[PDB]
């Protein structure tokens, strides 16, 4: 998504990114439909 | 904790 939004490290083949109510953003897993606090693009907590 | 598993964060 060059230019039109997308100013960060692209999410892996089966991943996304959405902010939660907890106060921090997580990483959605499309491979198994899940979520995590640590990004897969690298492996560090959001 | 939080972290809305794949089911809630889909709005």
């Amino acid at each position: 998504g060059p230019l039109g939004s997308g100013e960060e490290e692209p999410l892996p083949p089966r991943w996304s990114m959405q902010v939660a109510p907890n106060g921090r953003t997580f990483f959605i897993d499309h491979a198994s439909r899940r979520t995590t606090w640590i990004d897969p693009r690298n492996g560090r907590a959001s | 904790t939080g972290l809305p598993s794949y089911d809630e964060a889909l709005h």
